[PDB]
RNA sequence: CCUGGUCCACCCGUGACGCUGAGGCGCGAAAGCGUGGGGAGCAAACCGGAUUAGAUACCCGGGUAGUCCACGCCCUAAACGAUGCGCGCUAGGUCUCUGGGUCUCCUGGGGGCCGAAGCUAACGCGUUAAGCGCGCCGCCUGGGGAGUACGGCCGCAAGGC
RNA sequence: UAGCGCCGGCCAACUCCGUGCCAGCAGCCGCGGUAAUACGGAGGGCGCGAGCGUUACCCGGAUUCACUGGGCGUAAAGGGCGUGUAGGCGGCCUGGGGCGUCCCAUGUGAAAGACCACGGCUCAACCGUGGGGGAGCGUGGGAUACGCUCAGGCUAGACG
């Protein structure tokens, strides 16, 4: 019913009295490919215990993408802190051409052709809250003429 | 539901600092530094409020009332005492709403402990824990009093003052829950759904709107109730 | 040089049963219905969860492996297709599936794509009349690709077409049995082929 | 004094709506009124009217908002999710017919100052003239 | 005594006369240079006493240039808000300086703090913007080498650009 | 005739033995001082294949000279300050001109190459034919919103 991919596993560590304690940190996309995805950032001691919490928080932050024949409606530009990420829709036949972070969040969305860049910070963390503040952000005509009815 | 004229005393409103520029739509003007709120406003706020409030009581929701400031805390500890909307008096704890869960393990400690002072096992496992455990019981009912009768979410919220309940409204926001409250002139309009624009400090204010709403309430589940006892509470 | 060697051990490294030898790979002897695990020393050890340009690296060998083509002219079949106007995949894999190796494996002329490559360097194979002995000549819808009547008297010809009595074949052809010929109607589509591959994995990794 | 009227004017709708205003006074002009009239017949705008502060002409511009929203942060969708000058003083951008941008896939809109007036970018391209790429608004 | 800037009220006059500004020109703390004067206190260098393993220092007793004045040079700085100038737009609360007014308060200019939206990598900024815009000038393009070398200009020199 | 490189991460492919901060590897991070998937050899594997690597150089990634497309409180970066020359920029209204701007027609834009279609060497590389283009500039005509200029007017900027 929904599919879900690791983004990427990080070790951070703090300081104790006596050395360093590790906590493991990953993020988790969740996507039933139909317009519909979802990001998680899970931290835990181990390493699978991470990757479940990130896919329960993945799962309790979803997003509708409106999907217009496998690609986007209309190009879009997000600056998530110092990363930034441009998406812009392309005709069938092309394929996704992105970044891992991107290229797993668009796919997971059920995107098959669309044209991203990366720009400034390269941080996965910053540019999969950029693609999915990116996907939130997209509108469709019908969004728009309903937006100025008056 | 006749509360046109008899609102004495909800038009006052906080001084001249201490005030939201967002409530300036309703306020009326400013009488020897004091924010005064718009008589008209209020009840063409009042409609929709009461109304919403109707929809949802006919349909069998439950609303959670929220009252700390100290003035409103008798009369929420009884208003909500009637027909059987759960109440938070004591203290706002943080996670009622989206921690539910671990809160809702901490309501059934409660009743265990009830249990367990019902049953004749109160003597065994000496008078240490027939302490320790009165106290926890005593602390348990002191603060999940109306709390205990919440068995899921509840549809929707009523706060007595959003500014310092803030914690509660920011919860019901996070989980799309509803949001009436009893509005000041401190207190940010927008994240309040059902807004009434009243006086959150005098205790004649806090006494009509909730006495009027719980007789909203119960006149939409039918069987109209007599008035609250919560007059003699004016002291 | 066509990679020439051992072919089962692709049908195990690529994880997916391959059909290189025609025959054996349906009989129980395929060395994949018997060892499904990849080639070598560390063949039977835990996999490690592969990165996407591995994934996407063995899907194009995979497909670059099936047809027996070198890196050479598949990626220029790839770029041929690319600057067409279509989709690329669909596009691709008409392209692959016009040359005239394949077409005459496709046909039944030969049980596996390399003895077709065989058939067609030693000139047993016609076009239209004229002896090609090209692979990778592209076939066009409307040729006719006929046997060699000097060649219709050998053996493995006579096995061949007697075992294709009966049987059926694709959708964009059609095939002549008693004249020993057959005709390529038109470019297949993507769902005309059952390859075990996703082509817009493929895309993506020519898109690095 | 100002030096770009139209700027500043963009620039008054643009920090009017991020507060979610109800009016916004600009200083009147001609070309700032055919602006507008492109903006209120696109919809990005409840509409325009002319009106007198103390001594001097102004142009009330009504802006508009989508339905408040649930969740966190309830203030409603804008409007006018963009809109930023083009053919700024100092660098004016001046583009062929063949040349008019098509903003954000066709729902946005270009305003252009083009010799038959000021049009969209779908009016200039179906007049078949191009000009001053005013700004552009989606 | 001579003189600059600036703010408010009246809505009186001119009628876009405006903004910025490569060069140029002028100003430019301290220290330093020249000539002359002055020299109480302080005080580089220096003369000593201590301290220290040593003490070319901190501590103590002296002490010259200098600090001071006139005139002429020197052009540097953590010359700092580490934030160029101007204009417009965008919640407020509080403290304060200074005008005006129907002087609980309102209004205008200046100096502070807290904070809406928003911005920022964060710290933090937030009608005194680091927000939203526009115009113009200056400057940046990894660290060391190096603000060094060469060249030029300026300076009596130290040296500066 | 089958060879060449690679197998620590970037980056696809792992074990044994030898060596012991030695001998050496290395594009960057880095590896080796006793049990090295990084050195050397072996077995095996991965990538290409009549080629495979290395070096040099160019563009790319590089939004790292940022027109599209960057910045200057603390990361490199606001000039010590002012006055002001050239220059850049210019509030509201009307009119004339049509320089910028825009439009139509026309000329030019050789061929080859590039793009598309068909065709000739068995295919292809290669080649032929045909088609399509195209910024810029010249000429004729037209448009006047904006920028420009000239003439007049206004007072919200500025000055008094
Ligand atoms: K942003
Ligand atoms: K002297
Ligand atoms: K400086
Ligand atoms: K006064
Ligand atoms: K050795
Ligand atoms: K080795
Ligand atoms: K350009
Ligand atoms: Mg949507
Ligand atoms: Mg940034
Ligand atoms: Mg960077
Ligand atoms: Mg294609
Ligand atoms: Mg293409
Ligand atoms: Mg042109
Ligand atoms: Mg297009
Ligand atoms: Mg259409
Ligand atoms: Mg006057
Ligand atoms: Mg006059
Ligand atoms: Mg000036
Ligand atoms: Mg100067
Ligand atoms: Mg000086
Ligand atoms: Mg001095
Ligand atoms: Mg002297
Ligand atoms: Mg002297
Ligand atoms: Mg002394
Ligand atoms: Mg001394
Ligand atoms: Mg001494
Ligand atoms: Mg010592
Ligand atoms: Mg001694
Ligand atoms: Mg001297
Ligand atoms: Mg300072
Ligand atoms: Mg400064
Ligand atoms: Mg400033
Ligand atoms: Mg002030
Ligand atoms: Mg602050
Ligand atoms: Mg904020
Ligand atoms: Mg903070
Ligand atoms: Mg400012
Ligand atoms: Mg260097
Ligand atoms: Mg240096
Ligand atoms: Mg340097
Ligand atoms: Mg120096
Ligand atoms: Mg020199
Ligand atoms: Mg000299
Ligand atoms: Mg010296
Ligand atoms: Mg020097
Ligand atoms: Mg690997
Ligand atoms: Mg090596
Ligand atoms: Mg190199
Ligand atoms: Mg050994
Ligand atoms: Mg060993
Ligand atoms: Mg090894
Ligand atoms: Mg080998
Ligand atoms: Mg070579
Ligand atoms: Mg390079
Ligand atoms: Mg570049
Ligand atoms: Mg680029
Ligand atoms: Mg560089
Ligand atoms: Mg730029
Ligand atoms: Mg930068
Ligand atoms: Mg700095
Ligand atoms: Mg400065
Ligand atoms: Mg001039
Ligand atoms: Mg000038
Ligand atoms: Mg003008
Ligand atoms: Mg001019
Ligand atoms: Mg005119
Ligand atoms: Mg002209
Ligand atoms: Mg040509
Ligand atoms: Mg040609
Ligand atoms: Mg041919
Ligand atoms: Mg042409
Ligand atoms: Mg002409
Ligand atoms: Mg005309
Ligand atoms: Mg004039
Ligand atoms: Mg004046
Ligand atoms: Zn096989």
């Amino acid at each position: 019913d929904f599919e879900e991919k690791m983004i990427l596993i990080r070790r951070t560590a703090r300081m104790q009295a006596g050395g360093r304690r590790f906590r493991f940190g990953a993020l988790v996309v969740v996507g039933d490919r139909q317009g519909r995805v979802g990001l998680g950032f899970g931290k835990a001691p181990e390493v699978p215990l991470a990757v479940q919490k990130a896919g329960y928080y993945a799962r309790r932050n979803m997003v509708e993408v409106p999907l217009q024949n496998g690609t986007i409606p209309h190009e879009i530009e997000v600056e998530f802190g110092a990363s930034k990420i441009v998406l812009k829709p392309a005709a069938p036949g092309t394929g996704v051409i992105a970044g891992a972070v991107p290229r797993a969040i668009l796919e997971l969305a059920g995107v098959t052709d669309i044209l991203t860049k990366e720009l400034g910070s390269r941080n996965p963390i910053n540019i999969a809250y950029a693609t999915m503040e990116a996907l939130r952000q997209l509108r469709t005509k019908a969004d728009v003429e309903r937006l100025r009815k008056g | 539901t006749v509360k046109e004229l008899l609102e004495a005393g909800v038009h006052f409103g906080h001084e001249r600092k201490r005030w939201n520029p967002k409530f300036a739509r309703y306020i009326y003007a400013e009488r020897n530094g004091i924010h005064i709120i718009d008589l008209q406003k209020t009840m063409e706020e009042l409609e929709r409020t009461f109304r919403f409030i109707e929809d949802l009581a006919m349909r069998g929701g439950t609303i959670l009332f929220v009252g700390t400031k100290k003035q409103a805390q008798d009369i929420v500890r009884m208003e909500a005492e009637r027909a059987g909307m759960p109440y938070v008096n004591q203290r706002w704890l943080g996670g009622m709403l989206t921690n539910f869960k671990t809160i809702s393990q901490r309501v059934h400690r409660l009743e265990e402990l009830e249990a367990l002072f019902a049953s004749p096992e109160i003597e065994e496992r000496p008078k240490k824990e027939q302490v320790r455990l009165k106290h926890e019981l005593e602390r348990l009912q002191k603060y999940l009093s109306g709390f205990r009768l919440l068995k899921r979410l509840p549809d929707a919220i009523f706060v007595v003052d959003p500014t310092k309940e803030a914690i509660a409204v920011r919860e019901a926001r996070k989980l799309f829950i509803p949001v009436i409250a009893l509005a000041d002139t401190d207190s940010d309009p927008d994240l309040v759904d059902y807004i009434i624009p009243g006086n959150d400090d005098a205790i004649r204010s806090i006494q009509l709107i909730l006495s009027r709403a719980v007789d909203l309430i119960i006149q939409a589940r039918g069987g109209v109730v007599e008035p609250s006892p919560s007059y003699a509470l004016v002291q | 040089g066509r990679y020439i060697g051992p072919v089962c051990r692709l049908c195990r490294r690529e994880g997916v049963k391959l059909y290189l030898k025609g025959e054996r790979c349906y009989s129980p002897k395929c060395a994949m219905e018997r060892r499904p695990y990849p080639p070598g020393q560390h063949g039977q050890k835990r996999a490690r969860r592969p990165s996407d340009y591995a994934v996407r690296l063995r899907e194009k060998q995979k497909l670059r492996r099936i047809y027996g083509i070198s890196e050479r002219q598949f990626r220029n079949l790839f770029e041929e297709a690319s600057k067409k106007k279509g989709v690329t995949g669909s596009v691709f894999l008409g392209l692959l599936e016009s040359r005239l190796d394949n077409v005459v494996y496709r046909l039944g002329f030969a049980v596996s794509r390399r003895q077709a490559r065989q058939l067609v360097r030693h000139g047993h194979i016609t076009v239209n009349g004229r002896r090609v002995d090209l692979p990778s000549y592209r076939v066009r819808p409307g040729d006719e690709i006929a046997v060699a009547e000097k060649s219709r008297n050998l053996e493995l010809i006579r096995q061949n077409l007697e075992a294709m009595k009966g049987r059926k074949v694709g959708p964009w052809l059609s095939l002549d049995v008693e004249g020993m010929k057959g005709k390529f109607l038109r470019l297949p589509d993507r769902e005309d082929l059952a390859l075990p591959v996703n082509e817009q994995l493929v895309i993506e990794f020519y898109s690095r | 004094m100002l030096t770009d009227p139209i700027a500043d004017m963009l620039t008054r709708i643009r920090n009017a709506t991020r507060v979610y205003k109800e009016s916004t006074d600009v200083p009147a002009s001609r070309f700032k009124e055919e602006i507008l009239r492109i903006l209120a017949r696109e919809g990005f705008i409840k509409g325009y009217e002319r009106v007198d502060v103390d001594g001097k002409p102004y142009l009330r511009v009504y802006l508009k908002y989508g339905p408040r929203r649930q969740g966190p942060d309830p203030r409603p969708e804008q409007v006018i999710h963009h809109i930023r000058r083009i053919s700024k003083p100092g660098r004016r951008v001046y583009v062929g017919v063949k040349e008019i941008p098509r903003v954000r896939r066709g729902l946005g809109i270009a305003i252009l100052s083009t010799s038959k007036g000021v049009l969209t970018d779908r009016e200039a391209r179906k007049l078949g003239v191009g000009g001053e790429l005013i700004c552009e608004v989606w």
